[PDB]
């Protein structure tokens, strides 16, 4: 009956780890869940790091080639 | 029971409203030129 | 969650600032918008 007793203890002693474990895990749910809602906003807005810097560089020659229409208009504009 | 609905649609509302605001400028952009031809 | 967990860490290390780069991705818009409506005037100025 002890050794019974004791083995009721050992399984009681186990639930309490499956529950602190548990309760770390719900901790570190917080985290996660900042996480994912930075992440999801960062897709919003823009795998998802590739994209991003496409973006940027796709801007970036945007940007230049804008400049060089503008001044190819600018000197038609000076000819006419 | 609706959350991940509404987040997949904030995603695809975001992503629709930012190339709807990209492609109406630049299609606007064609407008002063292509306006002569409806009736001239 | 701990797998979804690491992929976001690994995402943000991959990207620059969040305030930043959400600062240049706002901008990016503005910054193009702008050469735009300066390049459509200027053609419709010589144009005329």
């Amino acid at each position: 009956q002890l050794e019974r007793e004791r083995q009721e203890r050992e399984l009681q002693a186990k639930l309490k780890m499956e529950q602190d474990s548990y309760e770390m895990r719900v901790a570190a749910l917080a985290p996660k869940v900042e996480a994912m809602e930075h992440s999801w906003n960062r897709i919003r807005t823009i795998a998802d790091t590739p994209e991003e810097v496409l973006a940027y560089w796709e801007g970036l020659k945007a940007k230049e080639e804008q400049m060089r229409s503008l001044v190819s208009l600018a000197e038609q504009r000076e000819s006419s | 029971k609706a959350y991940l609905r509404w987040r997949g649609l904030d995603v695809q509302i975001t992503d629709a409203a930012n190339e709807s605001k990209d492609n109406v400028k630049y299609l606007a952009t064609l407008e002063k030129s292509m306006e002569p031809m409806y009736q001239g | 969650s701990a797998e979804k967990k690491k992929r976001i860490t690994k995402g943000s290390w991959n990207v620059g600032y969040n305030k930043a780069m959400a600062q240049n991705v706002a901008a990016e818009k503005v910054e193009m918008y702008g050469q735009a409506f300066k390049r459509i005037q200027d053609a419709t100025g010589i144009e005329d």
